[PDB]
């Protein structure tokens, strides 16, 4: 099992995915003209998961860019970055989805989504043995929710036997562009429960909450929220980046995290927060507290299914271990007793410019509340079929509104259900 | 002379074969390019090592072993390091993706696509032997493909080899060490598949060895070198009757007459003693009766149980070094006033006694001391029931609810064949219980 | 208590001591 | 916080000790099926003592010894003394005892049987199981078919006056996870209400002391002391009164005795000193006292009650000794030890 496939779509998607790449290229020591300048061998040992060699022992993401237009993705080229980026890899129309998810899965985007699996098929047929996909994109707006999830649709059709993985940006009010944002992520929510192995719930909620109240940012902007984004990214790709015994690649996370498939659906948490020195009791207390956690969901309303913390730097692995079992031994309730040592814990030498950090992933029944939230302002909406005439525009009926509702109502029920068993 | 094949299987099995074979090498003086000066015969010979290594025409001494693994990362390290030379690149085996911790992937998906390529590999150490008397097989419970690959090489070994003993070396679960939430699964999987295949079985709980190395060789946080270089110093002791003249467990025919009357109860319980620090500047030398008695102290087993509420019916005394058999009567005779050990009543109370005079050898820079003598008690007791007990709790907790099989019918497993392993632990559970409990 | 069975070589020794007396599927199967 | 768990709604002790456990707010009750306990206040039957010591970062600790069964069910205390060479078949303070089924011992008990008849001597015998009194061999065997012990029956016992009334003494015991054996200072007397009766086993009231059948059939219950229980403190005034001796030196020194032989004797057996989980037990030992002052073991229970007035103090020793010990917070006891030269 060795290389993954990213693709990026919409605003969202290749604004995160840029400051991932820029994240990692920096923790491998890869420059942004795609030379290796790094001081360790552990850098370069599973560097090809994630870049291609190219001619003059140049490191070249396996990353493909798309959007329905072109404006965030000339910024991507411009930006620090950019030009490590293959230029093949960007695919852009012109016209915009509007926010419109139907114009983004339907119209739009079904018209640009063949040149880019074009592209996925290029990056694939040179892959020693691919081990699937990572999306990242919001589920707000048209391209990223409504193209994002006819791509993984598609990826599924033809690497059906492949783990596919995204990081997808939830809305929220707080940080709002349209009042159709609850529509678009309802219709995204059914795709992502049929179709990924694996998503990262990053709430646009918690991210707001956290640079408010935690780290003292009177006004957020989008990139303080993605600076939560992409050290959370950097945390959970640790395991499949550099060598390591647990989660080291796409399937095994997989199967240690998900033990009901459409239960897939996970609270990332970080520590410390970040707009000097933190102890070991101290990371693994703030990585479980509810104002770390990238969803807003109280871990305290439901019981953990499953566990992955990641710990970075260097450190008493005896005292990570003693610490992982103090948290489990003394909150004991919030684990289910059914699937027994049901939290695994990774330690990684090298630290993201702190000393030491700690990445949660849990899967969580409690992210029912970040559904129930959702489900809420859809109903708000729905039943009095307000905003419905941008869909039905391109063609869309009611009843699919209707059948995306009840199966994100039907996720909510599961939840609930292994919640009181 | 009769040869015996090693098989290394995933991960686990891979590194502790490498383990097992640089130990093997410091014993019979064979140095990493394959040369052993001190054997006369060049090209050929019916030595007592040789049942463990072969000869070329140029001096070269062959482990006759092949290793086995669903990714190359962990069999790349043997293909580059330090004993590269003693092993021709077709022992060597490995796919290009892994069982993903899942018994079905290894089993029918991946097993299905490698099974005639490792069974071609085995055929061809097995031409080269004259009297072949069978297989030792190493492998995880835990991973997929340790659990998933060995349960269906086991079954094919039984069909092509069908007169071979077959002995595992098993490492069971443990959470301090542990990749995957399904181990248990896996664990009852290849156990109910491997039980009719398997002749004796030396089970290595990962928490016993784990515990052994923090208490008795100051290893804050163990790693998997630590584990197997302990888990190598037991697994030579056990073999040492193959590779080295003497009379007792001299064939692998003879580990099932000594160890296992009923053969379904084929899970010796390894004891070894003494385990002391290399780093500890200052050792008292332990006698014959101070090693022999740590033989019936849980904290020196390979799986923590406790025998004084089983029984016995077997028990075999593996001494190397300086050790005469006064001293080992002496001790046993002080043991039998102060210990629990109650034999089954069909059997005779008894000790089946092996010494290796040489000491036991150590690997230089690693963590154990020098010691004048050792002992490792191999003892087939109901007490590691308690092993079974502990899993199958586990199994059920996660089976009531379903979690994780989907993971194993997508792979094409049908549910039918957890309850059917299951059913057969309930059944190996209940045999110890009859053999075990009084009424 | 009675050592039987005394073996002795260049190696070592090996000896039994007592201290009382007692009271598969086919090629075509696995394919399918 | 340390975390424990119940598995034994029906013991009145292990429920007052776990009122007392959370009332220092430094203890947690989990759901019986959890895991992650430092404590488990164990199930009677099947305890699964082999998936205990198996919790990383976790010291654990159970209410049972494992193997403690031996001296608490009636057929294996019989087998256990004769078998025992430091019990010995010659042991001179538990009653002449056969286990008889419906191996056996019949014709070794008959023979025996038959050197009272010869001799003329009291042949009054107790048939009981986990109860009949007869002088007639026959009698005994055919209800038994209709596991067992048949034991010599005492038939010289102390008599308490006023009331000329039979009566049997429980010991409580604590044995720690050290092996410290602790007996408790308050004892019971558990007292006949009705006269004894010689020529009449028929009459099984004045016979039988257990505070059910007292509770029933007898038509005195409650006459002479508060229950059918007599305390220590009214008893050492009786034997001193009465009898000119005291409980310690006419009775107390064979108790101690006796506990410290039965419990020294499995010590090899079921002790947890090097083991990677850790046992405590709570034991209730039953004697008769004779007309001479001479103490008899009647049996062992593994899982005993207590007297109502003694809950309170012996479940606070229980915490105190046992628990808090292993696991300490932020005597009633005597401790049974002896290292005598020989
Ligand atoms: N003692 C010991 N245990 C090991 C070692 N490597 C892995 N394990 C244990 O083996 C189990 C995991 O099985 P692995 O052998 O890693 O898995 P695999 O057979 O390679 O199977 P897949 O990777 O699933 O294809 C866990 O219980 C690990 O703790 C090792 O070198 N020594
Ligand atoms: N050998 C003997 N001689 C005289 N009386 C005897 C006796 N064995 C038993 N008893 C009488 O029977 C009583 C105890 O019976 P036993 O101990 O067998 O029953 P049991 O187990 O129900 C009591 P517990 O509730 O303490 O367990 C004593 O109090 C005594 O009165
Ligand atoms: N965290 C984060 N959220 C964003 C960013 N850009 C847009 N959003 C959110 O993403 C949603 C809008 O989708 P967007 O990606 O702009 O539309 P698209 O280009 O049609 O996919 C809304 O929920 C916004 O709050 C960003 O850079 N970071
Ligand atoms: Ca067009
Ligand atoms: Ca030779
Ligand atoms: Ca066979
Ligand atoms: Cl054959
Ligand atoms: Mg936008
Ligand atoms: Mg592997
Ligand atoms: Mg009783």
């Amino acid at each position: 099992m060795r290389e993954i496939v990213h693709i990026q779509a919409g605003q969202c998607g290749n604004q995160i995915g840029a400051k991932f790449w820029e994240v990692i290229s920096d923790e491998h020591g890869i420059d942004p003209t795609g030379s290796y300048h790094g001081d360790s061998d552990l850098q370069l040992e599973r560097i090809n998961v994630y870049y291609n060699e190219a001619a003059g022992n140049k490191y070249v993401p396996r990353a493909i860019l798309v959007d329905l237009e072109p404006g965030t993705m000339d910024s991507v080229r411009s930006g620090p970055f950019g030009q490590i980026f293959r230029p093949d890899n960007f695919v852009f129309g012109q016209s915009g989805a509007g926010n419109n998810w139907a114009k983004g899965h339907y119209t739009e985007g079904a018209e640009l989504v063949d040149s880019v699996l074009d592209v996925v098929r290029k990056e694939s047929e040179s892959c020693d043995c691919l081990q699937g996909f990572q999306l990242t994109h919001s589920l707000g707006g048209g391209t990223g929710s409504g193209m994002g999830t006819l791509l993984i649709s598609k990826i599924r059709e033809e690497y059906p036997d492949r783990i596919m993985n995204t990081f997808s940006v939830v809305p929220s009010p707080k940080v709002s562009d349209t009042v159709v944002e609850p529509y678009n992520a309802t219709l995204s929510v059914h795709q992502l429960v049929e179709n990924t192995d694996e998503t990262y719930c990053i709430d646009n909620e918690a991210l707001y909450d956290i640079c408010f109240r935690t780290l003292k940012l009177t006004t957020p902007t989008y990139g303080d929220l993605n600076h939560l984004v992409s050290a959370t990214m950097s945390g959970v790709t640790t395991c499949l980046r550099f060598p390591g015994q647990l989660n080291a690649d796409l399937r095994k996370l997989a199967v240690n995290m998900v033990p009901f498939p459409r239960l897939h659906f996970f609270m990332p948490g970080f520590a410390p927060l970040t707009s000097r020195a933190l102890t070991v009791p101290e990371l693994t207390q703030q990585m479980f507290d509810a104002k770390n956690m990238m969803a807003a969901c109280d871990p305290r309303h439901g019981r953990y299914l499953t566990v992955a913390a990641v710990f970075r730097g260097r450190m008493s692995m005896k005292e990570v271990d003693e610490q992982m079992l103090n948290v489990q031994n003394k909150n004991s309730s919030y684990f289910v007793e059914w699937i027994p040592n049901n939290v695994k814990t990774a330690v990684c030498d090298i630290p993201p410019g702190l000393k030491m950090s700690a990445t949660f992933i849990g899967n969580s029944t409690a992210i029912q509340e970040l559904f129930k939230r959702i489900s809420e302002q859809f109903t708000a909406m729905f039943r009095r079929k307000a905003f419905l005439h941008w869909y039905t525009g391109e063609g869309m009926d009611e009843m699919e509104f209707t059948e995306a509702e009840s199966n994100m109502n039907d996720l909510v029920s599961e939840y609930q259900q292994y919640q009181d068993a | 002379m009769r040869e015996c094949i090693s098989i290394h299987v995933g991960q686990a099995g891979v590194q502790i074969g490498n383990a097992c074979w640089e130990l093997y090498c410091l014993e019979h003086g064979i140095q990493p390019d394959g040369q052993m000066p001190s054997d006369k015969t060049i090209g050929g010979g019916d030595d007592s090592f040789n049942t463990f290594f072969s000869e070329t025409g140029a001096g070269k001494h062959v482990p006759r072993a092949v290793f086995v693994d669903l990714e190359p990362t962990v069999i790349d390290e043997v293909r580059t390091g330090t004993y590269r030379q003693l092993f021709h690149p077709e022992q060597l085996i490995t796919g290009k993706e892994d069982a993903a911790n899942n018994y079905a992937r290894g089993h029918y998906t991946i097993g299905k696509e490698i099974i005639d390529l490792v069974l071609d590999r085995i055929r061809k150490l097995a031409d080269q032997c004259t009297g072949l008397q069978g297989f030792l097989v190493f492998h995880s419970f835990g991973g997929g493909t340790g659990s998933g690959f060995t349960s269906l090489l086991m079954e094919r070994l039984s069909v092509d080899y069908g007169k071979k003993s077959k002995l595992e070396f098993s490492i069971y679960p443990a959470p301090q060490v542990s990749t995957a939430v399904v181990e248990p699964y896996n664990s009852i999987l290849t156990t109910h598949t491997t039980l009719e295949h398997s002749d004796c079985a030396f089970m290595v709980d990962n928490e016993a060895i784990y515990d052994i190395c923090r208490r008795n060789l100051d290893i804050e946080r163990p790693t998997y070198t630590n584990l197997n270089r302990l888990i190598s110093q037991i697994v030579s002791s056990i073999t040492a009757s193959l590779r080295f003249d003497g009379a007792l467990n001299v064939d692998l025919t003879e580990f099932q007459t000594n160890l296992v009357p009923y053969p379904r109860i084929h899970f010796p319980l390894a004891t070894y003693a003494p385990v002391i620090s290399a780093e500890k500047a200052y050792h008292e030398q332990l006698s014959v009766a101070e090693i022999t008695n740590a033989c019936f102290e849980p904290a020196n087993q390979m799986v923590k149980c406790d025998p004084r509420h089983g029984k016995y019916m077997a028990c075999c005394l593996l001494y190397r070094g300086d050790v005469v058999p006064k001293d080992v009567n002496a001790a046993i005779a002080t043991i039998k006033t102060k210990r629990s050990i109650q034999f089954v009543d069909w059997c005779p109370t008894g000790f089946k006694v092996g010494i290796n005079y040489q000491p036991p050898t150590v690997v230089p820079g690693g963590d154990l001391a020098k010691v004048q003598r050792a002992v490792c008690m191999l003892s087939n007791t109901t007490a590691i029931a308690e092993a079974w007990a502990r899993l199958d709790h586990k199994f059920d907790l996660m089976y009531a609810k379903r979690a994780f099989v989907h993971w194993y019918v997508g792979e094409g497993m049908e549910e039918g064949e957890f309850s059917e392993a299951r059913e057969d632990m309930a059944a190996l559970e209940k045999d110890y219980e009859e053999v075990g409990v009084d009424s | 208590m009675e050592v039987i069975e005394l073996n002795k070589c260049t190696s070592g020794q090996s000896f039994e001591v007592i201290l009382k007396p007692p009271s598969d599927p086919s090629l075509e199967e696995i394919q399918k | 916080m340390y975390t424990f768990v119940v598995r034994d709604e029906n013991s009145s002790v292990y429920a007052e000790v776990s009122r007392l456990l959370l009332a220092t707010g430094q203890w947690k009750r989990l759901r019986k099926d959890n895991p992650r306990f430092n404590l488990m206040l164990g199930e009677r039957n099947r305890l699964p003592f082999g998936r205990l010591g198996h919790e990383p970062g976790l010291v654990q600790l159970v209410n049972y010894y494992r193997g403690a069964d031996k001296l608490c069910r009636k057929a294996s205390l019989v087998k256990l003394i004769k078998t025992s060479p430091e019990l010995s078949e010659s042991c001179t303070w538990f009653p002449e005892s056969y286990v008889i089924y419906p191996t056996d011992e019949r014709e070794v008990f008959l023979a025996a049987y038959n050197r009272r008849r010869e001799g003329r001597e009291g042949n009054v015998w107790i048939a009981k199981s986990s109860i009949l009194i007869s002088s007639e061999a026959s009698e005994l065997l055919d209800f038994i078919d209709e596991v067992h012990v048949i034991q010599k029956y005492l038939e010289k016992p102390l008599l308490l006056e006023p009331g000329h009334r039979k009566f049997d003494i429980r010991s409580w015991v604590l044995v720690d996870h050290l092996y410290n054996i602790y007996l408790y200072r308050e004892g019971v007397l558990r007292t006949s209400s009705e006269p004894y009766n010689s020529a009449n086993f028929q009459d099984k009231t004045c016979h039988l002391t257990n505070h059910c059948i007292q509770k029933e059939y007898s038509k005195n219950y409650g006459r002479y002391e508060e229950g059918n229980e007599m305390f220590f403190e009214e008893f050492n005034q009786y034997l001193m009164d009465a009898l000119n001796t005291t409980l310690e030196n006419s009775i107390l020194l064979q108790i101690k005795h006796i506990i410290r032989s039965c419990l020294m004797c499995i010590e090899p057996a079921i002790s947890t000193k090097h083991l990677h989980y850790q046992s405590f037990q709570l034991f209730g030992f039953d004697f008769m006292v004779d007309e001479e002052l001479k103490v008899w073991l009647i049996e062992v229970n593994g899982a005993p009650a207590c007297a109502q007035k003694l809950y309170a103090e012996l479940c606070q020793g229980i915490v105190d000794v046992a628990i808090s010990s292993v696991f300490p917070l932020a005597s009633i006891f005597i401790k049974l030890h002896h290292h005598h030269h020989h």
